[PDB]
């Protein structure tokens, strides 16, 4: 059964290996990119508007 | 007689110092007129929130009355010899100067002593003076240039005393009292921070001997112990936008943290500023002015009054531009003006640096024409620098700066530095602060 599973999915090893890397770097890119967004979007998030009609 | 020889002549600024602390400084050349004034070091910088605006009120009430000259009698004297007494109060310095004939010098110094020392500060004049300031506040509200620079100082030096306006919020002026003003006078109008100045037919010995027998009563001590110290200010790169579509034009001012008075980087930066230059719709130069931004503006009729500035306080200053354009030009101008700065930070050329040096030389020389500008220079220089900078030294510093120096100083002050933009009126095309900071760096570089 293991052999037949390998026959069906020869990439079974490499796929998983690739997935591992995708888990790590996207665990790294996702915060920093988010950290970038809040960085460049903070101007709008700290606007503190004011109204002064006559 | 070439330029250098004329610069050498440059009658000197002999400076003295009487015991109490007041330092006299005169500049006699030939003229029968004179401009004698004191330059007390005070302003909105030395003012807390509770009493913000006291200095303007004091300058208002200075000429109104004195213990010696009862009331408008002081005005009667000043107009008797035709003198033009005047006073200006910046954020750092507040000065009184009399423009009068040299023969009437003995009387003028006596008049200055009365105004700056024996001021009545009478309550009824305070009440009457209150209305004038409030109306003056509305007039300055209509001063669509001034409110922009006030917005600049408020949005750049937040929290610090520098953000405070000179006149003061229209709530301290409605709650001030003789007590508050008397503390301002006692804590600021003191001999060490006072520069008696004159220019014209004023012998330095005359100014010294008059100061000894008129101004020696000024004290140097400070009440119990309280000495108003110096509070360094911080440049918080920010943005303020007062969107008011009714206003026809859209004043915008953008500046970064420029140097202080002592920093020599003033000399190169000014040259760089002179590169950008100034323009008004009534100039006449048109699409032929050497300044690239001026040529573009005149070609496409973009702005109406753009002009650079170098507002420079003791420890920090504002360096940048202020442009007045219609609603659908700001987005373009913030592209060009910034696009100019980066050029100076990356590809300044000695060909234009020579032009900037010439413009700076002419500005310095022409500004020092007439007795009153000379007196202003003396009073301001003895405070900001501690000595009147001779024009020869200015020439030397201007000779030192070249293309490499201008590039380096612009990169050190302009490149990648957060601005302090401040809008007014129908500002909508005004790019968001993210865009303005984006323009502060060039991806080619
Ligand atoms: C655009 C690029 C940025 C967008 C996001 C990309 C995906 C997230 C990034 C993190 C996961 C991928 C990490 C990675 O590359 O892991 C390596 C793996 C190959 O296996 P490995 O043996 O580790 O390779 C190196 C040693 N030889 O390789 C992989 O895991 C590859 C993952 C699959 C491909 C992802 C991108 C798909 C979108 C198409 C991009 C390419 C477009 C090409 C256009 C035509 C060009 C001719």
């Amino acid at each position: 059964c293991t052999f037949l599973r390998w026959a069906s999915e020869p990439e079974h090893d490499h796929r998983k290996r690739m997935g591992l890397k995708m888990l790590m770097m996207m665990g790294l890119l996702l915060p920093l990119v988010y950290a970038m967004k809040r960085h460049k979007w903070s101007v709008l998030k700290s606007r503190k508007l004011a109204y002064r009609p006559p | 007689a070439t330029y250098a020889q004329a610069l050498q002549s440059v009658p000197e600024t002999q400076v003295s110092q009487l015991d109490n602390g007041l330092r006299v400084a005169s500049e006699q050349s030939s003229q029968p007129t004179c401009t004698v004034g004191v330059w007390i070091d005070a302003g909105s910088r030395y003012e807390n929130e509770k009493n913000n605006g006291a200095g303007y009120f004091v300058e208002h009430l200075a000429f109104k009355g004195t213990k010696n000259r009862p009331g408008s009698a002081l005005e009667k004297e000043v107009e008797s010899m035709g003198a033009h007494l005047n006073a200006y109060s910046t954020r750092e310095h507040t000065a009184y100067y009399i423009k009068a004939l040299s023969k009437d010098l003995p009387k003028a110094v006596e008049l200055l002593a009365d105004i700056v020392q024996n001021c009545s500060l009478e309550d009824s004049q305070i009440e009457k003076e209150r209305d004038v300031i409030l109306q003056e506040l509305q007039e300055n509200d209509s001063s669509m240039r001034d409110v922009v620079f006030d917005y600049l100082h408020a949005t750049a030096f937040q929290g610090t005393p520098l953000a405070q306006s000179v006149e003061g919020p229209s709530e301290n002026v409605r709650k001030l009292s003789r007590a508050d003003l008397t503390e301002y006078v006692s804590q600021h109008y003191k001999a060490p921070r006072m520069v008696l100045a004159a220019a014209g037919g004023v012998e330095h010995r005359q100014l010294l001997d008059l100061a000894q027998k008129h101004f020696s009563s000024l004290s140097g001590t400070y009440v119990e112990d309280a000495v108003p110290a110096f509070t360094p200010c911080r440049f918080t790169g920010s943005e303020i936008r007062h969107r008011d579509d009714a206003l026809p034009l859209a004043h915008v001012a953008i500046a970064v943290e420029g140097p202080g008075w002592a920093n020599p980087d003033n000399v190169p930066l000014q040259v760089a500023n002179a590169i950008i230059g100034h323009y008004d719709s009534t100039y006449g130069g048109g699409t032929h002015m050497s300044s690239t931004l001026a040529s573009v503006a005149a070609t496409r009729k973009l702005c109406q009054s753009f002009q650079t500035f170098n507002i420079c306080y003791a420890e920090t200053g504002l360096l940048g531009a202020h442009f007045v354009c219609d609603n659908m030009s700001i987005d373009d101008m913030m592209f060009f003006l910034q696009g100019q700065w980066m050029r100076l930070c990356t590809s300044a050329t000695e060909s234009e640096v020579v032009r900037g040096k010439n413009i700076l030389r002419n500005a310095l020389v022409s500004h020092l024409d007439g007795t009153t500008p000379v007196c202003e220079d003396i009073g301001r220089s003895l405070l900001t620098y501690g000595r009147r900078i001779p024009l020869a030294e200015w020439e030397s510093r201007i000779a030192e700066v070249d293309a490499s120096v201008v590039r380096e100083v612009c990169s050190k002050y302009f490149y990648d530095q957060c601005p302090a933009v401040a809008g007014l009126g129908p500002i909508e095309q005004l790019p968001d602060y993210n865009r303005i900071r984006s323009g502060m760096f060039w991806l080619r570089f």
